[PDB]
């Protein structure tokens, strides 16, 4: 029975994994939109306080590549709501 | 923070218990038999440990290493123990 | 883990500081050893968590089972110098001289 | 809300507590031809609440030779841990559902000894210390299987979280499959909450040596844990072994069979207590090292083979 | 020792050093020398005598803490470079670190302390292992990485260790002693030439293994821990005395023999980079060496000590004899200078 | 709540200050669980479960216990030596004031402490989407990707046992 | 600077509808809005900047919000019954719903012959062709350093042998 | 042979323990379903499956996921 | 290294894991994947001393994923100068900081 109910439950086991398979897709456009959002979000401040800031350019990567970097929860919240930083850091952790 | 929740209340119960309790009323034992226990069932604790990732391994791919693996791993423990019953060990 | 990991470095060198000027009983020192380990376990697993580094996870437990045999050991020799000596104290691990 | 939950789980649990042990002191008398204690209150259930009032108006008492807080910290931590493991128990919604839930209730179970090893250093008596290092002793040995016998049972359910194993046992209880070791996991029970086949760690005949110096208040708290944890361990068997039947539609059946079963199994430690002498120390030790230890690492693999060749790998999550 | 947990231990002694060796995985070259560690004290305390129990917890606490500092090299590494081994970029510190806690298991210098301890207190045999077969494991550590440490450290854990072992030489009368004294000392040009030429380090190791490994089967042949002891060699064992005066002229730096090419090429491979300054200063005192080497020849062999009438006994009876390995490694020792040119 | 690790290790360090000052054997253990329990925390709170939980399973109470239980045959009773027991919790308490002006006086040092950026990074990046990505996955590498590291340990244990008894012997 | 893109640019139209409705049809919307979806994917994946994949991105929430516009417009009602169901469970199980289930998954068999896909036939990798040049120098990967040169030759008898202190070998 | 019974009346649980030690170290070498377990949890998806560029040398790959080409689990559905 | 058993006997148990860019389990990549992969296709062939010169921008940034300390810098100097401002009443956090959510 236990050999046959596994396999049973193995089968849903696939069954869900491809669901999200399939909304991945959507997600990731989801994701990277917001991603940047909160980057922009961020420079727009960033603009506001660093333009008196002198001989600071806005923005520059710390990282002299080109290539697209993900940022660090670190970097998206820093300077955005505490909670929200929380809530990143530790909201998986404490669950719900 | 909900596990704090309930922990600080589980320890503020007993030390509200243990206060009031105090509060309303107004040199050479050894024997290497125990070290030696000690010491084994960390040898075993260990053990617990190697083999605790088990249920995650099961789901490897690989299947054929994961058991060759375990099966070596608890038979040559079983041996170690095989060996403290064969000494004196286990004995007491 | 900027100064989080500056605080387990501090504490791996409380211990470095405590192992290495004895006081009397051994076992405070096999104790303090062990302070060391689960130092080194915790920043271990605090790089690997936050590298997302799962390939090295396999590290930070091969430290504590290397570890507990080491004490182990370490223990056994302290049983057996309080059956040589009735004491651990170290100053009766004077004869070498 | 979570305060209003967090009440109904340690109220209710503590209240279950004190009636456990009236209801030991009449299931034990019927079972030896005596009524049991029945003329304070009607039918002795103003019992427990009667010589609990006693235990803490009697004054607690600091033996001269004795250290204060290895001696305070001692009963706290033991109904600290064993109320702090009713935390994340399956019924079938946990309080707190964690992802590794199991290895919760194992690392919490294991801190116990401590209180047990500072209690007996901290009494400052021959008869605590020799008490102390023969039940820590005891206690540790039976973690060491009490652990094995757990990491079946994963391989079988696939996760560590008790919440695993309502979905594991909606078919079949584990006690079919499995049987052999619930023997073996009722038998640690017994032995971890130190009740009578395995009472050693506190023989009366033998050492009239963990409460030996301890009265009142401090001889409570310890005494509350360890009824608690005689439920605890006992629902622990009654989530693991035997699957109470769940409905999604009714949560409260899952609850109301797991009221049943922990009830009977609780009944059971009761019923074994009266019913059998004391095994000796080494007898004890004899029993878990070379009757189960063996018996366990083995089943233990055929627990990591009948997955394989059955292909039954249980599915994660 | 019930022979399977001979085997055992004995496996783990020598997996130690091997595990060190092969892997590249720092980690992995960690527990090689945990292994070793927990290998070699069951051995120590063979006999169980009250000395040996503090030989071996002094042993295992100086073994320990330096083996918690190389781990914690390891774990810092880990986060500044994600790798599990050192690289150029290591930070200086990191190396230096790593420099201590490997001198202290290999016993260098200001950490030289243990090691004569602990070389009095165990037998001969299990001496000969704690002195050569536990240092091979962590020199390859150092040897591994040796284009990375400091070459200003290195030169000073060399001075000193070199002072340190002739100094105490000189004062010390048991011969346990003298070889762990001398072996602190041999162990020092080792570590002199590391930043610079590895492969000397190499040369000037297996030769001390050479000239160590037959000097000590010659202490146990009569199981002499005394010089007084060793001085009666000319009754118990009238053939060793002429090898036992060579290889202890050879341990020194003496020209014809094998042993002065490690102190030939270290000083040349030196002045080639110029310490001309460091190499001057550890030569001269390298004689300091020789004249305790020099006061043991002269009680074994150039004069007679007075013995016992109770040798005449140990005459008498057979000699077990000594394993060919004495021979075959008393002159590939004492005499293969004239094959240098190979051997480097 | 964002110093929930700053403070955590803080009590990491006391605690290990505790034992570095080397207070009677047994109380000195009670400080290793303490620092233990703390560090568990540390380990649960950068996402690590299994690596965490692992540390109470078999250090918390199954090794410590060990100590604690040697610490109860072996080491005296620390007698007639308590009293500094005393002494030694001033100067930890003295000593932890000290650090907390201390840090306080490192968090001057701009030139890391990032108070401002406390809680901005206790963790870096995330799988957002991700499924399998659980401390553990990892641990179990040791039973296929990575077996050298189960070989090299369960040699250790094995061979633990001999040594043990014949060095006990 | 960082090139970020403008808000403007990335402000397109999404779901926004409860993860449980996207799960209820996620099995319809893996089969028909892929061909879309995985074009966004594969643009994703080879080209790891999401800046540089932006546009593929509107294109698969729009595909999706009229795949939901059209079951808006046929076999609503069950939709309606099966998420509602499916939501109440905690982990959103699939079988405790599966009366619910069979009804729209058959209604959507004869109103818009869509398929549920069978168990699988969805994790398959797929390919789907993009116009996109394969990024060449993803990664932006600058310039390798050129490996030491080779000494090149055959060996002869070393010159003048070892030429150690004073020895003709 | 005669000890072996005695054994099993006598210390009968070393007997049933060694017993299980090797039918857990045979059933596994010698079974119709072992093969499964490495597939049935390969195949179980938990990574998103990423597709490849279609040069159009590919008649293997399936275009589509319900496309009669690629991988199937039926062994896994009726198993 | 000091003696290679492993790439004579060709065993592989101690090099498949000794970066982050190795093989990690399910194909979930570390952090800073981006970068070693940049630093040591580099350093391959050169060897280190001459990894350390040439090859110092790939290290540059690499030091620089994991560590993240120069944004660490940055950020915090924003921070600053945002308090500084905020305390001249200059800086008032815009409602998006509190807007609508995107899905
Ligand atoms: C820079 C170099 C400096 C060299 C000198 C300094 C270094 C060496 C110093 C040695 C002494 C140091 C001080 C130690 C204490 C000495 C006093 C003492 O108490 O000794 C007791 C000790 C007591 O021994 P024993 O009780 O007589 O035991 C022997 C039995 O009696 C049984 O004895 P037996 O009579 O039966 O033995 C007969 C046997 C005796 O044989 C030996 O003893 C051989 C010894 C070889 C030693 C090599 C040392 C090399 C050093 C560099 O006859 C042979 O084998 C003939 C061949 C021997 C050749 C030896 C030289 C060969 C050199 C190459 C020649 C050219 C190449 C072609 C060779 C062709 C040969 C056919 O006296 C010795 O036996 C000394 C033996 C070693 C003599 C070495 C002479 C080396 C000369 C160079
Ligand atoms: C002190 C330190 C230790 C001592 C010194 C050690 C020095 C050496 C250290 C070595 C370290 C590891 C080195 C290797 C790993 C790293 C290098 C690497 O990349 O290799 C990966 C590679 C992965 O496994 P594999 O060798 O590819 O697997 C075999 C086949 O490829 C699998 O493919 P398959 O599709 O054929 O699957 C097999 C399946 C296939 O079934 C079917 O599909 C049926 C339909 C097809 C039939 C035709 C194909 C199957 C034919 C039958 C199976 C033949 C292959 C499997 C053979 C298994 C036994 C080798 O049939 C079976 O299930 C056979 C089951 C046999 C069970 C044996 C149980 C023994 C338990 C212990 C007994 C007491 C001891 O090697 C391993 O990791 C396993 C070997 C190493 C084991 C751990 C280290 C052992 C040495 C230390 C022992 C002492 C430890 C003390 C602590
Ligand atoms: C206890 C004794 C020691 C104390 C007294 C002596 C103290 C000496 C202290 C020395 C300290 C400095 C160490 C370095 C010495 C010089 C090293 C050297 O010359 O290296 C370059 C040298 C290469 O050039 P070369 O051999 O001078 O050139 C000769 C020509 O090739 C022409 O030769 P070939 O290629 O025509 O060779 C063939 C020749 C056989 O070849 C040889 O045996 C040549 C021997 C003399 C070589 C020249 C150096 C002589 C030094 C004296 O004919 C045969 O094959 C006849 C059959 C085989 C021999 C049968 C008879 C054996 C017993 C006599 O390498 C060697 O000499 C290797 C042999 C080791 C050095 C000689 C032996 C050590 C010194 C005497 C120790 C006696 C024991
Ligand atoms: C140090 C600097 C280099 C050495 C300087 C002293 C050299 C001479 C030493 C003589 C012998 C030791 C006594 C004098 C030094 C000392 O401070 O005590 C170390 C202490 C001794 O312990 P005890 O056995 O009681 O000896 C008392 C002797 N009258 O032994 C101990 O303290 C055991 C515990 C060691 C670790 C304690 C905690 C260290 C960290 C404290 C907080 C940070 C302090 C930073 C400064
Ligand atoms: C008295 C001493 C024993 C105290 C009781 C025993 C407590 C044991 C706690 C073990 C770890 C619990 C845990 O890991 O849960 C973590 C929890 C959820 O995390 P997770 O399971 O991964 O789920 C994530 C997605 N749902 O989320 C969390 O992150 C919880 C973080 C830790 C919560 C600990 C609660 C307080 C317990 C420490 C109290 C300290 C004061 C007493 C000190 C005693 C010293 C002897
Ligand atoms: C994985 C874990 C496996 C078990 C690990 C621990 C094993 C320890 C075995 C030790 C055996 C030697 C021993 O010391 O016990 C002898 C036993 C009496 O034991 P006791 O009185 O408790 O005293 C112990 C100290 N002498 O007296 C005995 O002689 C007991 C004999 C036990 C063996 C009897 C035969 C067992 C095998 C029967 C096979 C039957 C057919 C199985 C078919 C399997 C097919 C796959």
């Amino acid at each position: 029975r236990m050999m046959r109910w596994n396999q049973e439950r193995r089968r849903l086991l696939i069954e869900d994994l491809e669901a999200r398979i399939a909304l991945m897709p959507l997600f990731q456009a989801e994701k990277d939109r917001r991603t940047l959002q909160i980057l922009r979000e961020n420079l727009e401040e960033e603009a506001i306080i660093m333009k008196d800031v002198p001989n600071w350019k806005v923005g520059e990567s710390v990282f002299h590549t080109t290539r697209w970097v993900p940022p660090l929860i670190g970097e998206m919240y820093g300077l955005r709501t505490k909670e929200e930083m929380s809530n990143a850091n530790f909201g998986f952790t404490w669950y719900t | 923070m909900n596990l704090y929740t309930v922990i600080f209340i589980n320890i503020l119960l007993s030390l509200t218990l243990i206060l009031v309790a105090f509060w309303l009323p107004q040199r050479l034992p050894f024997s290497m038999k125990f070290f030696l226990v000690a010491i084994t069932f960390l040898l075993f604790d260990l053990e617990i440990a190697l083999l605790l990732p088990l249920p995650w391994a099961i789901q490897t791919i690989k299947t054929s290493t994961m058991m060759i693996m375990a099966f070596i791993l608890v038979t040559i423990l079983s041996l170690g123990l095989a060996y403290e019953w064969t000494q004196k060990g286990l004995e007491w | 883990m900027p100064s989080t990991f500056f605080n387990l470095t501090m504490a791996f060198s409380l211990s470095l500081l405590g192992t290495l000027m004895f006081r009397s009983h051994l076992m405070s020192t096999l104790l303090c050893l062990e302070g060391m380990v689960l130092s080194l376990f915790i920043m271990t697993s605090v790089t690997s968590l936050n590298s997302n580094s799962m390939s090295s996870m396999p590290i930070p437990i091969t430290i504590l089972v290397f570890a507990a045999c080491e004490a182990a050991v370490g223990l056994a020799l302290l049983v057996k110098v309080s059956n040589t000596y009735g004491t651990d104290y170290v100053q009766n691990l004077n004869l070498l001289q | 809300m979570f305060f209003i939950n967090i009440l109904t789980l340690l109220v209710p649990i503590l209240i279950a507590m004190a009636f456990l042990t009236l209801v030991e002191r009449k299931i034990l008398g019927y079972m030896q031809l005596r009524k049991g204690p029945n003329i304070v209150g009607p039918y002795g259930i103003l019992q427990p609440f009667a010589d609990a009032m006693k235990l803490f108006m009697k004054e607690p008492m600091r033996p001269l030779t004795t250290s204060m807080s290895l001696f305070i910290i001692a009963p706290t931590l033991s109904l600290t841990l064993a109320l702090s493991l009713w935390v994340p128990l399956p019924m079938p919604h946990p309080l707190i559902n964690l992802n590794l839930g199991i290895l919760f209730i194992l690392a919490t179970s294991s801190l116990s000894v401590y209180s047990i090893l500072w209690s007996g250093w901290a009494s400052n008596s021959k008869y605590s210390l020799f008490g102390a290092l023969r039940a820590v002793a005891q206690t540790i040995s039976y973690e060491v299987t009490m652990a094995i016998i757990l990491l079946s049972v994963l391989l079988m359910n696939g996760s560590y979280s008790l919440q695993t194993l309502i979905t594991t046992q909606e078919h079949m209880w584990l006690l079919l499959p499995a049987w052999p070791m619930a023997m073996m996991w009722f038998i640690s029970t017994l032995a971890e909450t130190n009740r009578a086949p395995f009472d050693l760690t506190e023989g009366e005949s033998e050492l009239v040596g963990f409460n030996v110096e301890y009265a009142a208040g401090p001889f409570a708290l310890f005494f509350m844990a360890e009824y608690t944890n005689i439920i605890l361990m006992n629902a622990l068997t009654t989530i693991i072994f035997l699957g109470p039947l769940y409905y999604i539609n009714l949560p409260e059946l899952y609850s109301t069979n797991f009221m049943m079963e922990a009830l009977l199994l609780s009944s059971t430690f009761l019923w074994i207590r009266a019913s059998y002498p004391r095994f000796r120390y080494d007898q004890l030790m004899h029993l878990l090292w070379k009757n189960f230890l063996p018996l366990t690492l083995a089943l233990c693999m055929w627990h990591i083979s009948l997955p394989i060749f059955t292909a039954g790998v249980p599915p994660y999550m | 020792m019930n022979p399977i947990t001979l085997a055992i231990i004995y496996f783990t002694i020598f997996l130690g050093p091997v595990i060190t060796m092969s892997s590249t995985n720092l980690m992995l070259m960690w527990v090689g020398l945990e292994f070793s560690l927990l290998a070699i004290i069951p051995m120590l305390i063979n006999k169980k005598n009250p000395r040996s129990t503090e030989a071996a917890t002094k042993y295992f606490v100086t073994q320990a803490t330096a083996s918690m500092i190389i781990l914690l090299a390891i774990v810092l590494n880990y986060k500044q470079l994600g790798t599990w081994m050192f690289q150029q970029q290591t930070n200086g510190l990191i190396l230096n670190m790593t420099l201590m806690a490997l001198s202290m298991k290999l016993g260098l210098a200001p950490f030289h302390f243990w090691l004569p301890e602990v070389t009095q207190g165990i037998p001969l045999h299990m001496g000969l292992i704690l002195l050569t077969w536990q240092k091979i494991a962590p020199l390859s550590i150092l040897i591994q990485i040796y284009p990375l440490l400091n070459s200003t450290i290195i030169l000073m854990l060399a001075i000193t260790s070199i002072f340190m072992g002739a100094w105490g030489g000189l004062n010390q009368t048991q011969m346990r002693k003298i070889m762990a004294y001398s072996s602190i000392a041999h162990m020092g040009w080792m570590l002199a030439i590391l930043p610079y030429n590895p492969s000397l380090t190499l040369l000037n190791l297996m030769i001390y293994i050479i000239l160590t490994a037959p000097m000590f089967m010659a202490l146990m042949l009569n199981n002499s821990m005394t010089i007084n002891s060793i001085s009666l060699l000319w009754n118990k064992t009238p053939a060793m005395l002429t090898m036992i005066s060579l290889m202890l002229l050879s341990l020194g730096g003496l020209p014809p023999l094998t042993g002065f090419l490690p102190k030939w090429i270290i000083i040349t491979e030196l002045m080639k980079n110029n310490c001309l300054i460091m190499a001057t200063l550890m030569a001269m005192m390298a004689l300091l060496n020789l004249f305790f080497y020099t006061r043991l020849i002269y009680s074994t062999s150039l004069t007679m000590f007075p013995t016992n009438n109770n040798s005449k006994m140990m005459t008498h009876q057979t000699k077990t004899k000594p394993n060919l390995m004495f021979s075959t490694l008393a002159i590939m020792s004492t005499m293969t200078l004239p094959l240098a040119p190979q051997l480097i | 709540m964002n110093n929930y690790i700053f403070v955590l290790s803080s009590l990491f360090l006391v605690g290990c200050l505790g034992l570095a000052l080397k207070p009677s054997p047994i109380y000195g253990g009670l400080g290793l669980i303490v620092s233990g329990f703390v560090g568990c925390l540390m380990v649960l709170g950068f996402g690590g479960s299994f690596l965490g939980l692992m540390v109470f399973l078999i250090y918390l109470g199954g090794m410590l216990v060990v100590f604690g239980y040697t610490t109860a045959m072996a080491t005296e009773e620390y007698p007639e030596t308590w009293g500094s027991n005393w002494l030694i919790l001033g100067f930890l308490v003295l000593g932890v004031i000290m650090e907390v002006f201390l840090i306080c006086v490192l968090n001057y040092y701009d030139e890391v402490i990032n108070l401002d950026g406390l809680g901005d990074w206790l963790m870096y990046e995330v799988d957002d989407v991700g499924v399998m990505l659980e401390g553990g996955i990892g641990v179990a590498a040791m039973y296929s990707c990575a077996t050298w590291m189960m070989v090299v340990a369960g040699w250790s244990l094995f061979a633990g046992i001999f040594i043990i008894i014949e060095i006990t012997r | 600077i960082v090139e970020l893109p403008t808000l403007e640019e990335l402000k397109v139209e999404e779901v926004k509808v409860s993860s449980a409705v996207l799960k209820a049809a996620a099995h319809h919307y893996g089969a028909q809005c892929d061909k879309t979806n995985k074009e966004f994917m594969l643009c994703r994946w080879e080209e790891k900047d999401p800046r540089r994949c932006l546009k593929e991105g509107k294109l698969v929430n729009g595909c999706a919000l009229n795949f939901f516009r059209q079951i808006k417009s046929h076999c609503a009602e069950p939709f309606t019954e099966y998420w509602t169901c499916l939501d109440y469970s905690n982990m959103q199980l699939f079988r405790h719903c599966r009366q619910q289930q069979a009804k729209f998954d058959q209604c959507v068999l004869d109103k818009l012959g869509w398929v549920r896909p069978d168990l699988g036939q969805l994790s398959k990798v797929t390919k789907v062709k993009t116009d996109r040049p394969l990024p060449e120098n993803p990664y932006h990967s600058r310039a390798r350093p050129e490996p030491n040169p080779v000494i090149e030759g055959d060996l002869k008898p070393a010159k003048h042998g070892t030429r150690f202190f004073f020895w003709t070998v | 042979s005669a000890f072996l019974k005695n054994a099993w009346a006598k210390e009968p649980v070393l007997v049933v323990s060694f017993s299980v030690w090797g039918l857990a170290i045979i059933m596994p070498m010698i079974s119709p379903y072992t093969k499964y377990a490495s597939m049935i949890n390969k195949a179980t998806p938990y990574n998103y499956p990423v597709p490849v560029r279609d040069d159009g040398n590919m008649p293997d790959v399936p275009s589509h996921p319900q496309d009669p080409l690629g991988p199937s689990l039926d062994w896994l559905k009726n198993l | 290294p000091f003696l290679d058993i492993q790439k004579k006997l060709g065993i592989s148990l101690d090099r498949h894991f000794m970066f982050l860019s190795a093989e990690q389990p399910y194909k979930n990549a570390a952090r800073c994947h981006a970068f070693e992969k940049e630093w040591i296709e580099c350093a391959h062939g050169i060897g280190g001393t001459r990894a350390k010169k040439e090859c110092k921008i790939e290290f540059d940034d690499f030091e620089e994923c994991l560590l993240r300390y120069k944004t660490m810098r940055r950020m915090h100097d924003i921070k600053k100068q945002r308090e500084k401002l905020m305390k001249e009443g200059k800086y008032t956090p815009p409602p998006h900081h509190s807007g609508r959510e995107e899905p």
